[PDB]
């Protein structure tokens, strides 16, 4: 009906999938094994919502996802973990050596021999669906399994499945913090594939979440789990419209319509307003106006950009919980008068509103505190160009001296292709500078 | 299921192999008799990386001990873990090499190399997917050195997509234990530079300095040095075995570290060390661990990394740690010591974390650096080489076995070429003429 | 270390003319441009090189270069530098069917012949003219193939064993037991070339049936000697002319096979990268003495990466001269191969777009 078949590629995809499915299972009452006492207690309902799960005759509920990766150590943790009985045994793990952060290896030397089985399993999953309104692909730039396999899979899917939407949740390397010395090569290579196939790809930076967790939550020493929890909450806020009732619901096609002005500028940001700890949960009213104002605070942005150095093309808000339309209109009117948030001249509306009556859920343990309201802010900003430029400079510092090129060249990639991808990135940057200029 | 084969040639290589196997057997909970007695199932999650199963539920290690002196084999077989290795892999001859590279490369090695290659081929065929090889030898040799280089060349010719590692011990500057050391070292390094992806640098003087100044030991022996080397090797190979928040395969290390195909010599390290009595006062945290990591005295190559301008570095961490400390500490180490890093790589430090720590420690770290300062080792050998080649000090003992003079000059030219390539990325700016 | 780079386009062949093919290459002055058939509406890609050579039809009063013109541009000067006691290198590049054979060999009609026949004929004619009672000359020829960083002899019909490379401390790198034969005129420098070409390794892939798999080196060692009116007679003049046929680059996608067919290509690509970097250094070095007189530091060009450079050390550095000629296919089908060749040519003394 309203399916959102998801794919996880790479270790970042696998960990984010763990967090996301923990959140979803806690939301819908699905036990880790798969059984659902809640509907049996109710005696007839629709708690087995088709948006993320499928129901069998015996009362079990299987999720609609795949966890494709080349490192068995990443998937075997989930295979023999607490959730070992929920997923289908077809987690589709390659029994071969890792791609070692090499784009070429993840594309056409070891990424092959697996893609056929992955496409077959995706076809089997999609055959069960009368909906299939959009794909969700989670990945992290960094090469090896992630970028190369995501590029190949997106290239095949864009040909086979036609015009169905494909949202990407991509982790981006931070400016100052990195965990690989071939990350810029991999990202500059992967832009050439993500630009022409992904219909609307988000972006999240590690350093931004680190700062947000340090300041708001008073967590001195965060780990991967908190970052994955925040991304899980963001995707849940985005996809909540397709499951629960609401006064003004927005489908995936509405996102693909309103947030993208032109085909080549579909790279928005994201954030989350009531990211507040338990101790600070009190002493704050958390009205609609306050959270909506806090959405545009530069310090809370999920990617290290300065929106004051740019202009907002379009914005879409998704509120979850007791939020009546009058307060939302008042908050929008109050926000639009400030001159710090400069808007472009050719989009005088510039806002999309959405309300959902389901309040957010609290994962046990974790860090977030219960809040009776919440809002997810997505916006297209020209300032994101800056987030590319630094990365681009890194590439231009390393490609000149021909460093780490032998490994990539010895795995099927021609030397010239680099430059082509580089040129495309430059074109994208220029396109943004073409759109933000004021009309005559 | 990744899988790596182990060879050990020469006395030093065999002793290091015995200590390495006693260390890995303790980490995985393998009994001396070969049975299993552990505390958690997670140890056997990836046992295939070093061992093979047996009919009686025993576990036989994967090793090929090669040597020309039967005394070392007899000593190892009577040791604490002598019976762990299967008998058929003990291949050896007699008459020794006599600390002569020519005997151990051209005359005597040609007979035992066939058997060693047969055994290593049999072992390689049995694995599900061979990842790579490990070899241990002392350069200042003649048994381990020549046969090790010959095996390197043969294995590279036969299997050319498997990362061939090598943990080797080179001649020290001052602590000399043999008279023909520079010739063997130069020839073996020449044969080694072209046929390996990742070779580590261990110096005896550096290990002695670590034992004396840091560990505050009184009368160090060869056992402590073998312990340090075994600890470093395990750490290096850690990520293949246990899971973690972020893993570092061997090919990941190879792809990330070496900038250009030639420049593949690495400087290792291990942290922490409390010197048996300072553990009570020392606090085990990521900042202290990384502070001791980059300190010069910890380093095991006897090349101070203050004239080096580190080309690349990798740090494999073992323990349950929030990564914010790791990332911020690495960035702070980069920024505070900017003069000791190269500019045309924007950031040049890799990290990896494994959740499972070592038995008897809350957190540990293994250092794998690549800095230009290693030239100060090689150049030294080169100097001594000419000091014994201009007058032909002991050259006749090699020509007796059919070695021509040209092979020495070729090796010396390759040595100087390696030193010069290292040296170009060593001045702290170009802006010149 | 003078570097020259030339890009040539061949005319239509029989297969292209049989179908309704189109030209997608334009050239003017010293600039080349291509248009993508897949997306004609975006923009035309442009590049600048040291020489551009249009060759489609005979009259072509604007910007047509007969084989005599390109010979006078490259080969005549190269041979003149060869005679004065210096080393010379000429490189051929181009994907399968690009027409490198047309460039180097040409037809035997004695009106449109390639660089090699013209160079050999001029060499032998000059030798025959100049041979007086004092002067005397000798020429030797050898042919070899580099393949997965192993050297094999093509002229010798012996077993295809892997020879060992050595570094003589004065003469430099060389190959042990490499066949060497004496020659006296053009007829010979060919039958030898044909026999060596027949023995080259070759296989069939998805791209082409007879795609090459190894680099080929053709070495001409030229020795002079001057018999003065006394006993002190010395040669003192030994020159090397190297002609290198370079196998084309390839993607693993086009080479749709696993195992050896992949491996060869990978190694081939490595050489096709590293040589570029070396020449990319020389050109820059060449610019030093020429304009800004940068002499400080040998700026030791990295030279031992692979085997192909480590064997042509003496010919590509020092005070030698190097020419490189890249063939292009004008057919619209081979857009990616042409773009790859043009981008490779863009390296090695990059020039701005005028
Ligand atoms: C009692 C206790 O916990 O004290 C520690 C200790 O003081 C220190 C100094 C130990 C100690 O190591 C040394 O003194 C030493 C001697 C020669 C060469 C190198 C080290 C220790 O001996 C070594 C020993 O290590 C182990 O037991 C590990 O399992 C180790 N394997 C062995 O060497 C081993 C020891 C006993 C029995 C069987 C095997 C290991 C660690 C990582 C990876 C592989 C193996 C430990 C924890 C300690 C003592 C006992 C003091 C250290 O060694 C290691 C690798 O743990 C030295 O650096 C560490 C840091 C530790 O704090
Ligand atoms: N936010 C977040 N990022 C992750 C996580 N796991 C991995 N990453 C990112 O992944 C990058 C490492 O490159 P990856 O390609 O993803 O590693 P991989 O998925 O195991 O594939 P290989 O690199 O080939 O080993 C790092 O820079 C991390 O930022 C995660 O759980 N959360
Ligand atoms: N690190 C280390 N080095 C050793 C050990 N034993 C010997 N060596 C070194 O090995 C070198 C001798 O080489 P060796 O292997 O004995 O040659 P062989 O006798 O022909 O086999 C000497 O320079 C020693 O410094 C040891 O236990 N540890
Ligand atoms: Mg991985």
């Amino acid at each position: 009906m309203r399916e959102c078949i998801s794919i996880h590629v790479g270790q970042a995809g696998v960990q984010i999938g763990n967090a996301c499915w923990e959140l979803y299972c806690l939301e819908h009452g699905i036990q880790p094994d798969g059984q659902m006492p809640s509907d049996k207690t109710i005696g007839g309902g629709d708690d087995s919502f088709n948006t993320f799960f499928s129901e069998t005759g015996a009362g079990k509920h299987v999720p609609r996802a795949v966890f494709v990766d080349l490192e068995p150590t990443v998937i075997d943790e989930v295979r023999t973990g607490t959730y070992r009985q929920l997923f289908h045994p077809e987690q589709l793990i390659t029994g071969k050596e890792d791609a070692a952060n090499n784009y070429a290896r993840g594309h056409y030397t070891i990424g092959k021999e697996i893609i056929d089985l992955v496409l077959d399993r995706i076809r089997k999953l999609a055959d069960q669906c009368t909906g299939l309104q959009g794909f969700l692909v989670f990945h992290s730039f960094g090469g090896g399994t992630g970028s190369g396999f995501t590029s190949l899979l997106m290239e095949r899917l864009s040909v086979d499945y036609g015009k169905k939407s494909k949202l990407e949740f991509s982790i981006y390397p931070a400016p100052q913090v990195s965990t690989a010395v071939v990350e810029p090569y991999n990202s500059i290579l992967t832009t050439h594939t993500t630009l022409e196939h992904s219909d609307c790809a988000f972006m999240v930076d590690n350093e931004a979440i680190y700062d947000i967790c340090r300041r708001n939550l008073d967590i001195e020493r965060p780990t991967y789990t908190n970052l994955n929890r925040l991304i899980s909450q963001i995707v849940s806020s985005i996809t909540a419209s397709l499951r629960f009732d609401g006064a003004l619901n927005v489908d995936l096609t509405e996102f693909q319509t309103n947030l993208v002005p032109y085909p080549r500028i579909h790279f928005p940001l994201a954030t989350y307003a009531p990211v507040i700890s338990a101790e600070k949960a009190y002493h704050e009213q958390l009205s609609v106006a306050e959270i909506t104002n806090a959405c545009f605070e530069p310090a809370n942005q999920m990617v290290k950009c300065d929106p004051r150095h740019g202009k907002y093309m379009a914005c879409c808000l998704l509120y979850r919980g007791d939020v009546v339309p009058k307060d939302v209109n008042a908050a929008i009117a109050t926000i639009k008068t400030k001159r710090s948030i400069q808007f472009v001249d050719w989009c005088p509306t510039g806002f999309k509103v959405g309300i959902n009556y389901q309040p957010p859920t609290v994962v046990p343990g974790g860090d977030l505190a219960k809040v009776q309201r919440a809002v997810c802010m997505l916006s297209n900003t020209t300032a994101i160009a800056e987030a590319w430029a630094r990365l681009d400079h890194k590439f231009d510092l390393m490609y000149a001296k021909r460093a780490f090129v032998h490994w990539y060249v010895g795995e099927g990639m021609e030397e010239g292709e680099f430059s082509e991808a580089r040129e495309d990135m430059a074109a994208l940057e220029k396109d943004y500078e073409e759109v933000g200029v004021d009309s005559v | 299921m990744r899988e790596i084969v182990h060879i050990q040639a020469g006395q030093c290589g065999n002793q290091i192999g015995a200590k390495f196997w006693e260390v890995i057997s303790d980490e995985h909970g393998i009994d001396p008799t070969g049975s299993y007695h552990g505390d958690s199932d997670l140890q056997l999650e990836r046992i295939n990386v070093y061992y093979n199963e047996a009919t009686g539920n025993k576990y036989v290690p994967r090793a090929i001990l090669v040597d020309l002196e039967p005394g070392t084999m007899d000593s190892v077989r009577s040791g604490p873990f002598g019976q762990i290795f299967r008998p058929d892999n003990f291949v050896f001859g007699q008459s020794g090499a006599g600390n002569n590279w020519a005997k151990g490369h051209y005359t005597e090695g040609a007979e035992l190399v066939d058997s060693v290659l047969d055994v290593v081929r049999k072992e390689s065929e049995s694995c599900d997917c061979l990842q790579g090889f490990q070899l241990t030898h002392s350069l200042g040799g003649g048994t381990g050195s020549g046969m090790g280089t010959l095996l390197i060349s043969k294995i590279r010719e036969e299997y050319p997509d498997r990362i061939m590692n090598t943990f080797s011990v080179m001649p020290s500057p001052k602590v000399s234990d043999t008279v023909v050391e520079p010739y063997n070292a130069t020839l073996s390094v020449h044969q080694l530079v072209e046929n390996t992806d990742e070779t580590y640098c261990i110096d005896n003087e550096a290990l002695y300095d670590i034992c004396f100044r840091t560990l505050k030991l009184t009368t160090p022996t060869y056992g402590d040095l073998n312990h340090l080397v075994s600890a470093t090797m395990s750490g290096v190979t850690t990520c293949l075995r246990f899971p973690g928040q972020l893993n570092a395969d061997l090919r990941k290390l190879a792809v990330n570290m070496v900038p250009f195909p030639r420049l593949h010599f690495f400087m290792p390290g291990f942290a922490p060390l409390t010197s048996r009595g300072s553990q009570q006062y020392r606090a085990l945290t990521v900042p202290e661990l990384t502070q001791q990591m980059f300190d010069s005295k910890n380093m095991m190559a006897a090349c101070d990394p203050r004239h080096g301008r580190y080309l690349t570095v990798a740090a494999i961490f073992r323990g349950r740690m929030s990564m914010k400390e790791v990332d911020e500490q690495m960035l702070n180490v980069q920024n505070k010591n900017s003069s000791y890093f190269v500019e045309w790589i924007p950031n040049n430090v890799k990290t990896a974390v494994c959740d499972i720590p070592p038995r008897g420690l809350k957190m540990s770290a293994t250092f794998i650096g690549n800095s230009t300062a290693i030239q100060e080792l090689f150049k030294r050998i080169s100097e001594q080489f000419t000091a014994m080649f201009r007058r032909k000090a002991f050259l006749h003992w090699y020509t007796g076995e059919g070695m021509d003079e040209m092979e020495f000059t070729e090796a010396e030219s390759n040595m100087n070429d390696l030193v010069s390539e290292y040296q170009q990325y060593q001045d702290a700016t170009a802006d010149e003429q | 270390a003078s570097v020259k780079v030339a890009v040539r386009v061949r005319p239509f062949n029989s297969r292209e003319m049989s179908r309704d093919s189109k030209c997608i290459i334009q050239m003017s002055g010293s600039t080349t441009t291509i248009v993508n058939p897949k997306q004609p509406k975006e923009t035309p890609k442009s590049f600048s090189f040291d020489y551009s050579y249009w060759s489609h039809t005979s009259p072509e009063d604007i910007n047509y270069a007969s084989q005599k013109q390109v010979y006078r541009d490259i080969g005549e000067e190269m041979l003149q530098h060869a005679f004065e006691g210096y080393n010379v290198c000429i490189f051929a590049y181009g994907q399968t069917g690009a027409g490198k054979s047309y460039t180097m060999m040409g037809k035997q009609e004695k009106d449109q012949q390639g660089i090699i026949p013209q160079l050999c004929e001029d060499l032998f004619s000059r030798i025959n003219d100049t041979t007086n009672d004092n002067m005397s000359y000798s020429v030797e020829v050898s042919y070899m193939e580099i393949y997965c960083e192993r050297v094999r002899d093509l002229l010798n019909p012996k077993n295809k064993g892997n020879l060992r490379v050595r570094e003589h401390p004065l003469l430099g790198p060389y190959v042990e037991d490499l066949s060497k034969l004496a020659v006296t005129s053009y007829n010979d420098i060919q039958d030898l070339m044909d026999s060596g070409n027949k023995a080259r390794t070759v296989a069939a892939t998805n791209m082409n049936e007879t795609s090459s798999r190894s680099h080929a080196v053709f070495n001409i060692i030229f020795t002079q000697k001057r018999h003065d009116a006394e006993t002190n007679i010395t040669t003192e003049k030994v020159s090397k002319i190297s002609l290198v046929d370079l196998a084309g680059s390839e993607r693993a996608d086009s080479t749709g096979a696993k195992g050896t067919r992949l491996k060869e290509g990978a190694n081939i690509n490595k050489s096709l990268t590293t040589l570029g970097k070396v020449i990319s250094a020389l050109a820059e070095m060449d610019s030093g003495p020429n304009k800004n007189k940068k002499k400080k530091k040998t700026d030791f060009i990295l030279y031992r990466d692979s085997v192909l450079t480590w064997l042509l050390r003496e010919n590509l550095g020092g005070n030698s001269r190097t020419a490189m000629v890249a063939a292009l296919s004008p057919a619209d089908i081979n857009y990616d191969e042409t773009l790859s060749t043009l981008r490779y040519a863009d390296r090695a003394k990059q020039i701005r777009c005028n």
